[PDB]
Parts: structure tokens; C-alpha cells; sequence
């Protein structure tokens, strides 16, 4: 910025005007605009070289928003820390960035890439007989690691519990660690000969995700992000079948754990004898040399009280040195206690599978030193238009609160106000109308509700099965199977338990009456239930995702906030003020004021052995 | 035969209840209740109830930074 006259409208751009630089003669072809200050990248997806950059940008920059035409990425330290791992140096990143940019890359951006791209590749953490050695390939590192204030060809031991400290410490100091596994040369660990049976059909994006992991030939530890229903289960299965070592799977549910074993058996040649499911029901472990364990965090992250039956199994898990860990729904591993499993369980390779990589707190970044960087990410609309996932017409219905209920909403406190605007009669009518309309269309509907009292009230009013946390594993499984194959039961009423990791290929429509505040992830996870609908390729098919919200209430504040992630992916919510043909339905719940008054008060009121014969 | 100057407020139940709450806190707001969709309000408070109501409704709207 030298000898560059400002424009009369430059005031509207507060230090954001980037006209001080000039445009290159080949602007019409190059698709990228680069922000010299914020690091943002504007990508033209409708110009040549668009595809060549849509993958290069995903590696070095995390995606902010990827709408139809103009994509918006951003370069940050973590995104570079993700790209630095898979055989990428500063020169390649700078060369391509300049080659794809309509404007020259500013010095500030070049400085940022130079700083973080040189750290990778000088410290290696290895495991031997449940003993962790921080092995380094050069002697000079001893004067750095052994002299570090936090720490404590040359290789030295380190406490197993202390891994989570040194790995984070390595980030602050110049060299961060990488967890690479040369399973080809590992003979001490007994192998497991399992392979994908010929019937399998590895989809392109699945191959791309695996290539980003096995590109060099040694398995890299990291995270793979694919849209809901994209087939993350087969991605993990393929990784297990190519490493060919004892593997353990952690999944955050009992229904989901059952799903994994059935999927593992179906897609590859894993013999049933070598599979053991460690859930609350059965705790037997495989005694064969090499096998597979599919368990859950609650059954593996517990610290204080373990039963005798569950204590032998945990020792069995800890004693052996596993070769691969699959963390399904890895957005929950950085929690206060779940992260402990990543340290206790010994493994040379760690993989994370999650459709959503977001959490309300700042602990999302902790994944970097727990399991490694983010290897691959996939767009949602791209897979939608290719027939891999279903298309959904997202909608947001505005049920205006009736006069009678609304008056109480003003006086009542925050905690009870929630139950008040979840049970307004208009929502009952809208849900009843939509359910009848879509059932006539031969659709399988799911009605989510984080609030259990409303869930039961809706279910008993409409005579439909419902599932919530107190349900024994079998009964909810029986409900799930019936909903899938029984033609009479077209709809169910799920709760927070079914928010994630439950697969219903038949579900096509989706409704939600309650919500867990402002969480953006729950909306996406819930939408995932219908993104894998079986008939997602017949002409003109469109799944549905309704969101009933009371107007002039705090729910709209959370609704416009809990769909900020789907908008970034590309989904657009449509406002529905009124459902045509809703009045002519024969009978609607709470159509008379008497019933409305009764419901209002009902919800408002919610807040010596011989003496044995004597008795 | 009696005229009374004022402002005729036409609105919906939700706005009506909010105006009543504002009137309860500040008495002079509402001069008379006409029907479930009409209120007679003090002329001086028209510019104040209109401005105050928007502030109250701002809580229900999520403005991102
Ligand atoms: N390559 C594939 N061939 C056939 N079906 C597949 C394939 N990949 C995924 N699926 C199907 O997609 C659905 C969702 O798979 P799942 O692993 O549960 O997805 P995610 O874990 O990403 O939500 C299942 O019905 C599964 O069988
Ligand atoms: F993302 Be899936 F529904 F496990
Ligand atoms: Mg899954």
C-alpha cells in the first residue's frame, strides 16, 4: 500500500479495503480472492480450476461457509497444523496460493503460513508393551525435551497418564508430535486377517478420506468428517481391514454399539467368533489371539465404581496393546472425563469419525493433541446432488402462541417458561396436521423432543410409541425394528437419546417440538436421521425437516441460532407462517377453549421367627 | 356526544398483552380497552410504547454480533 489514493466510499470499509493492491491480468480465470488481514479466502465455484482448489483449500483452510456459488474458507493455525502433516511444506502451499489467486498474496498471509508450516516431523511417540517412549530420531532434541519445564536415536520413557500433557506441551514448543504407524513392519502384535468382501463398493469420497490417511503408507492418526449417513462406518471398517491388527471401537450408545457389530459383520469378512460387544448387557471378551472390541465411553471412561463383571473386562482391555481405535462421534471425546480413555487405552493409531465437529465450549481444539489433526472433510450438497445422501426441504413453522397461554409466558420464570411454550395447543395442531398429511403420503416420520413430559403427552394423545432415556435397551430396539418394517407404525417419538448415531434407512420426514437451547450440532445430528432415506434416488424425492417454534418467544432466538451450522453447509430454512388446508381437518387437538384452559392449568400446576405371623 | 383525543392501537394478542404489561408498570399507557385487537393509548406514550416494545421483542431475536 504505497501511493494509493483512497476512494470517497472507502470510509464504509473500516481498514478492510484491499484495493491498495492491483489485479493480475489473468483475473478472469483465477478463482481465489485472499483477504490480506483476516485470512479469509473467497472461492469461485463456477470458474475453471474450481475443483482443483476445492480440495486444496479444504486441507490448508477450515471452511466457514460453502453456499451454492461462492465458497468462503479461512486460514488459521489449526488448519495449517492439519495440512502440515500429509507431506506438505511451506513452498507448495505458497506456490499454489499464488497460482490460484486473482490478487497477489500479501506478505502478512505469507508470514502466517511460514510460521506454522515448519514445525512438523521431528518427534515421534511410540508404544511398546504398554510402555510409552518419546523416541526422537536425532540427539539434539534431548537438550530440549529433557530440559523442558513441564516434561518430567535416543528414546526415554514417560508416564502413561502424562501423555496428554507432553502432547500439548509439544504444541507450545517448536515441535508437535505425529502418531504414525508402520503396521507393515509390526510383527509383535498378532495380526487379524479380515478383508472387505467382494460385494463391497467403496464410494469415491470414502477412498479419498482413506487416501489422506494412508497416503505415505503408514497409518496417520486423525479425524475424518463426513455428512450424516455418508458411510463413516465403512470408512472405519476399511481402515481396520487394511491395518489388519486388533482394533477397539468406542461408540456413545448401546443401540449404536449394536449397530456397529452388525455393520462390521455385514460389510467385511470379520468372523463372529472374534467379535465381542462390551455393553451393559453382555461383557464376555474374545479369547482368540487377535479380535475386536466394540464398547462405549460410559463403559470405558468410568473411574470410581466398576462392577466385578466389568472389572475383568477393563483389565483385559488395558493389558493388551491395541493396534487401532475408532472413536465414533468424536465431538464428545474432549469432554472432562471421556478424554481419559484416549490416554489409558494403548494404541498406535487413532481415528475419529463424526458428521459434526462442533461444541459450545472451547474444547474442540483439544482434539489436535488427543487423536491428531483433521485429515479430510466432505461437502454436504456435493454428496446430495450425487445421490449419496437425501435432499431435504428444511422448514421452520411459526405457530403463534394463543392469547391465553402467552399471558402466562410474561410472568413466569425462565425455567418454567420453557414447558409453557413447548405445550401451546397450536403446536399440537400443527404436529397433528403434518403427521396426518405425511402419513397419507406413505412417509415414515420421526418426532424429536428433548423434553420428556411433552414427548409422553404427545405420544399418549396420538397413540404412538415413544422412546426416552429410561427405556430398556430391548424395548427401544423392538420399537426401532417395528418402526422400520411394520406398516402400521409409520411414526415414532424419539428423544435426546436418538439424537445421534441411530440409523433408520426408512425414515424420510422429521419433526421437532422441543430443543436443547442453542446447540447447533443437535439440529444437524437430528437431520441426519433422514439424510440416509432409502428412496433417496427416485425422481423428485425430497425429505422433510420441520421445526415448530412458538412466535414472540425465546424459542425463535434459539431456532435462528441452532441452524447456523446447516446454513454454513448450504441448507436453507423456509419460514412457514400457515399450513394450507389445516382448518378442514376433522378433529384438532384443543380446538375448544375448554380444553385449552384445562391444558393450561395442567401444565401450570406441573411446578422373632414365630411372630412373623403377625405381619 | 363526547369526543376523547387519543391514539387507536391496532395489534394482535401478543402485542396486546405486551402493551398491558407496559401499562401495568406505567399506568398512563392504556386509556381504555376497546376490543381484543384495539386499544386506546395516551398520545404522549405512543412514541414510547412503540419504542419500548421493540426493545422487549429484541430478546426473542438472535442478532449475531
Ligand atoms: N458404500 C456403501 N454401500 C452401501 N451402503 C452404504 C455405503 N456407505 C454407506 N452406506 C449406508 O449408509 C447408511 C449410513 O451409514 P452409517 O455408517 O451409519 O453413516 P454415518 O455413521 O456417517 O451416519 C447405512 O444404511 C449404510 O449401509
Ligand atoms: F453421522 Be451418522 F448418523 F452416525
Ligand atoms: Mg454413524
Amino acid at each position: 500500500p504505497a501511493d494509493f489514493v483512497p476512494d470517497s466510499v472507502s470510509g464504509m470499509f473500516r481498514s478492510h479495503d484491499f484495493s491498495y493492491l492491483r489485479l493480475r491480468p489473468d483475473h478472469a480465470s483465477r478463482p481465489l480472492w485472499i483477504s490480506p488481514s483476516d485470512g479469509r479466502i473467497i472461492l469461485e465455484s463456477f470458474s475453471p480450476l474450481a475443483e482443483q482448489a476445492q480440495d486444496f483449500l479444504v486441507t490448508i483452510a477450515e471452511p466457514i461457509s460453502r453456499p451454492s456459488h461462492i465458497h468462503e474458507y479461512k486460514i488459521t493455525a489449526y488448519s495449517l497444523y492439519a495440512a502440515v502433516s500429509v507431506g506438505l511444506e511451506t513452498d507448495d502451499i505458497i506456490s499454489v496460493l499464488d497460482r490460484l489467486s486473482k490478487v497477489p498474496v500479501a506478505e502478512s498471509i505469507i508470514n502466517f503460513i511460514k510460521g506454522a508450516t515448519i514445525s512438523y516431523g521431528k518427534v515421534k511417540l511410540v508404544i511398546k508393551h504398554n510402555r510409552y517412549f518419546v523416541e526422537t530420531t536425532q540427539a539434539d532434541i534431548l537438550q530440549m525435551l529433557l530440559n523442558d519445564s513441564v516434561i518430567g536415536v535416543h528414546s526415554f520413557e514417560i508416564a502413561n497418564e502424562s501423555v496428554e500433557v507432553v502432547k500439548k506441551r509439544c504444541q507450545e514448543i517448536d515441535y508437535p508430535v505425529l502418531e504414525e504407524y508402520d503396521f507393515r513392519n509390526d510383527h509383535r502384535n498378532p495380526d487379524l486377517d479380515i478383508d472387505l468382501k467382494p460385494s463391497t463398493q467403496i464410494r469415491p469420497y470414502q477412498e479419498k478420506s482413506l487416501s489422506k490417511m494412508f497416503g505415505n503408507g503408514r497409518a496417520r492418526s486423525g479425524i475424518i468428517v463426513l455428512p450424516c449417513g455418508a458411510g463413516k462406518t465403512l470408512v472405519g471398517i476399511t481402515a481396520a481391514c487394511t491395518i489388519k491388527k486388533s482394533v477397539i471401537v468406542l461408540c456413545t450408545s448401546s443401540v449404536s454399539v449394536m449397530q456397529w457389530r452388525q455393520q462390521f459383520l455385514q460389510w467385511c469378512t470379520l468372523q463372529p467368533e472374534n467379535c465381542a460387544v462390551f455393553t451393559s448387557d453382555n461383557k464376555e471378551m474374545f479369547q482368540t489371539e487377535s479380535g475386536l472390541v466394540v464398547s462405549t465411553y460410559s463403559m470405558v471412561a468410568n473411574t470410581r465404581n466398576r462392577s466385578h463383571d466389568s472389572q475383568k473386562v477393563m483389565d483385559f482391555l488395558t493389558g493388551r496393546e491395541w493396534g487401532f481405535i475408532i472413536l465414533d462421534e468424536v465431538h464428545v471425546v474432549p469432554a472432562a472425563m471421556f478424554r481419559r480413555v484416549v490416554s489409558t487405552i494403548a494404541a498406535h493409531a487413532k481415528l475419529g469419525l463424526t458428521a459434526t465437529l462442533v461444541r459450545e465450549d472451547d474444547k474442540i481444539g483439544d482434539l489436535n493433541f488427543l487423536i491428531g489433526p483433521k485429515l479430510y472433510e466432505a461437502n454436504w450438497m456435493e454428496l446430495s446432488q450425487k445421490g449419496h445422501i437425501a435432499n431435504v426441504q428444511c422448514a421452520e413453522v411459526w405457530c403463534p402462541m394463543t392469547a391465553e397461554f402467552y399471558q402466562e409466558y410474561l410472568r413466569e420464570t425462565a425455567r418454567k417458561r420453557m414447558l409453557l411454550y413447548i405445550m401451546n395447543p397450536t403446536k399440537f395442531q400443527a404436529c397433528q396436521f403434518l403427521i396426518q398429511y405425511h402419513e397419507r403420503r406413505g412417509d415414515k416420520i420421526i418426532v424429536f423432543s428433548d423434553n420428556v413430559y411433552a414427548l409422553q403427552e404427545y405420544a399418549l394423545k396420538m397413540g404412538k410409541p415413544f422412546i426416552y432415556g429410561s427405556t430398556p435397551q430391548q424395548e427401544r430396539m423392538n420399537i426401532l425394528q417395528n418402526f422400520q418394517y411394520n406398516d402400521q407404525i409409520n411414526t415414532i417419538f424419539l428423544s435426546k437419546v436418538g439424537d445421534t448415531s441411530i440409523d433408520l434407512p426408512e425414515a424420510t420426514c422429521l419433526i421437532q417440538i422441543s430443543s436443547h437451547y442453542g446447540s447447533r450440532r443437535q439440529e444437524a445430528q437430528r437431520l441426519g436421521r433422514i439424510l440416509r432415506a432409502k428412496r433417496r434416488n427416485d425422481e423428485g424425492f425430497n425429505a422433510f425437516f420441520y421445526s415448530l417454534v412458538s412466535k414472540d418467544t425465546q424459542e425463535m432466538y434459539y431456532s435462528t441460532k441452532r441452524q447456523a451450522f446447516l446454513v454454513d453447509q448450504g441448507y436453507a430454512f423456509k419460514v412457514i407462517t400457515h399450513l394450507h388446508g389445516m382448518e378442514n381437518i376433522p378433529n384438532l387437538a384443543y380446538a375448544s377453549p375448554r380444553e385449552r384452559r384445562e391444558l393450561l392449568q395442567e401444565v401450570l400446576l406441573k411446578n422373632h421367627p414365630l411372630i412373623r405371623k403377625m405381619y | 356526544a363526547r369526543a376523547r383525543k387519543g391514539a387507536l392501537v391496532q395489534c394482535d394478542p401478543s402485542i396486546k398483552a405486551l402493551i398491558l404489561q407496559i401499562d401495568a408498570k406505567m399506568s398512563d399507557i392504556v386509556l381504555e380497552e376497546l376490543d381484543d385487537t384495539h386499544l386506546l393509548v395516551n398520545p404522549s406514550k405512543v412514541e414510547f410504547v412503540k419504542h419500548e416494545l421493540n426493545r422487549l421483542l429484541s430478546k426473542n431475536i438472535y442478532n449475531p454480533m
